[PDB]
């Protein structure tokens, strides 16, 4: 089993597609195993359950 | 050959299938957002 | 083995008339077409997986 | 190819009734947000 | 008004299993 965010029935759910997802920004390559890119920033992607 | 037109209108049917799935995903979100706003 | 076209969800099959004496039951599972050869052909020129 | 139109015609009219339900129902928000 | 809302939902949510049956059978009809 798993729980996941309710996509219907949650007034603030937004559909962020892969290129726009960030977590560990500044500390990972952009969409690749290539060297780290970007800046530190609050992560947006996985909503807390 | 019939394949060109049979492919055309099966492509038309999947385009109108993909229309209703994309657009029922809109109404479900909307009626649920209004149910939430009234809740 | 019976085929299942890509994106299909239903596989109806039939056997026209048969004697079923000492039949033990059915066992089954699903395979990819790519991930299995034909045989009875001495070579399979389309078996491109390994 | 005949029956494939008989589907598509019902499909386009189902889309019309569904879009009518959407574009009507959102106007209850426009009332309730004006009433608040 | 909440009770006429559940009534609108009883119609509008009986569309989902319908669209699912339709979007299922419309994928039976692509292959033979």
């Amino acid at each position: 089993s798993r729980q996941v965010v309710d996509e219907i029935n949650y007034k603030d759910y937004k559909a962020v597609t892969l290129p726009f997802q960030h977590n560990n920004s500044g500390f990972t390559g952009y969409l690749a195993p290539t060297m780290r890119q970007g800046q530190p920033y609050p992560a947006n992607f996985p909503y807390p359950l | 050959p019939s394949s060109i037109i049979a492919e055309e209108k099966l492509l038309a049917l999947l385009a109108e299938l993909e229309a209703l799935s994309r657009q029922l995903a809109a109404l479900t979100q909307q009626v649920s957002e209004l149910r939430e706003q009234q809740q | 083995l019976y085929p299942i076209p890509a994106k299909a969800t239903n596989v109806p099959i039939s056997i026209p008339s048969r004697n079923w004496a000492a039949f033990r039951g059915w066992s089954f599972t699903r395979l990819k077409t790519k991930e299995t050869p034909s045989l009875g052909s001495g070579f399979d020129p389309y078996f491109v997986y390994s």
